[PDB]
């Protein structure tokens, strides 16, 4: 978020082994999805 | 105003009281300056004036004033009406009659008023600078 | 087009103070002078006090009858003029008129005379 | 809180005029609305004018006896009303009351009516 | 605004305003509170009472008032320009 504006990424892709411990190495580009115009004051993050 | 160059000076003649030369400035009307000589809202230009009262006095109405004016002038126009003023609900055709008055009146130019609002004329130019280029322009000399 | 209404006349003794308020509606007059009149029965409307557009003194004329004594005052927001009425005589015992014209400027002898009202009686006696 | 006193009226002949006062002290006026009553003997206190805060026309009420010949206006320095008469009728013979409250806005069938004066007794009659 | 007399009106009190109140406008604010104005001394509970009336008051629409006090559709919208990223933009056309 940044001067009045909000941009979300966003990159899907399948994966060959359940390891849930690292992240696996590989090169992933992360398109822009969502542009919003509004200028709210952010701070803190939650999660549900 | 001698070294500044002026383009297409304007000049006009007008004969007035005297008194009231003062209120001929803008936003404000004086007897003769209602009545007949407008200035604009911002002239450019300057006003000069002698003592017209001891040589122009010879009772003498050529120089009268137009004392019922319909209305208000507009900027820049003259004062070719002739014709008399509009006040009740019939024509005045036919002279003076009731409720109509002749712009006609004596401006005071008897011999008894030696102090009283003697002929005063008032000369006032109007200049342009940079507007055009200049004609008339002032002298340097010293060969 | 305009209409006047005059009001605020009425039986004041010698000496007396009052205050006539022309009612201008359908029309403004702020850019148009105001006149005030008078008549007395017996004789001709007679100019009373002139106030021009620009409410400026040197606009605003009295008549000799009534320099020093009457007065005026506009509220171009009400869009009224008042007659301001001091020491009143029983000479000033007539119906006060008050007319307006196109002009916006007065003079010494030249009041609008277009548009008059129905007037306002004003009597100055025991 | 604010007394009010109303004065002016007195023994006046069919046809006359007269202008009362309601004169209000300790308090002003100038944020409120006020209104004038009038209540012979024999029937209950009823409207006659009401001016409000503004002192505009559009919030000028007056009642239907009145339209016409009854005229207000209020000073707000001196903190006063007055109730003008023109053309007085011997019916418009009645003791005249004034009203405030703290609203500041008439309308044609609301008027004050908290604080009254005592009241001024106009007469009508030869 | 437009007109809206010939068609709103029948009159219908259904929009009533309200004339009583404690005090004048403030920018942003809303006039929801219907609460009875208080010009005296004496609590206005207890429905009406002296020098205490309800801000309800009619505001003719009935047909007699037919060229004035007619309600007229008035709209104001308001416009901020070069604020945030702008989201209404007019028309281009030309293909």
């Amino acid at each position: 978020n940044i001067d009045g504006y909000f941009k979300i990424y966003s990159k899907h892709t399948p994966i060959i082994v359940r390891e849930p411990e690292d992240l696996p190495q590989g090169f992933s580009a992360l398109e822009p999805l969502v542009d919003l115009p509004i200028g709210i004051n952010i701070t803190r993050f939650q999660t549900l | 105003l001698n070294d500044l160059c002026f383009t297409n000076v304007y000049a006009d003649s007008f004969v007035i009281r005297g008194d009231e030369v003062r209120q001929i400035a803008p936003g404000q009307t004086g007897n003769i300056a209602d009545y007949n000589y407008k200035l604009p809202d911002d002239f450019t230009g300057c006003v000069i004036a002698w003592n017209s009262n001891k040589l122009d006095s010879k009772g003498n109405y050529n120089y009268l004033y137009r004392l019922f004016r319909k209305s208000n002038l507009k900027p820049f126009e003259r004062d070719i009406s002739t014709e008399i003023y509009q006040a009740g609900n019939k024509p005045c055709n036919g002279v003076a009659g009731f409720n109509c008055y002749f712009p006609l009146k004596s401006y005071s130019f008897r011999p008894t008023y030696g102090v009283g609002h003697q002929p005063y004329r008032v000369v006032v130019l109007s200049f342009e600078l940079l507007h055009a280029p200049a004609t008339v322009c002032g002298p340097k000399k010293s060969t | 087009q305009v209409q006047l209404v005059e009001s605020g006349g009425g039986l004041v003794q010698p000496g007396g103070s009052l205050t006539l308020s022309c009612v201008a509606s359908e029309s403004s007059l702020a850019p148009y002078r105001v006149a005030w009149f008078r008549q007395a029965p017996g004789k001709e409307r007679e100019g009373v006090s002139c106030i021009s557009r620009d409410a400026h003194p040197t606009s605003t004329y009295y008549t000799a009858s009534v320099k020093g004594r009457f007065t005026m005052s506009r509220d171009n927001a009400k869009n009224t003029v008042y007659l301001q009425m001091n020491s009143l005589k029983p000479s000033d015992t007539a119906v006060y008129y008050c007319a307006t014209d196109l002009g916006g400027y007065c003079s010494d002898s030249n009041y609008p005379r277009a548009w008059w009202g129905q007037g306002t009686q004003v009597t100055v006696s025991s």
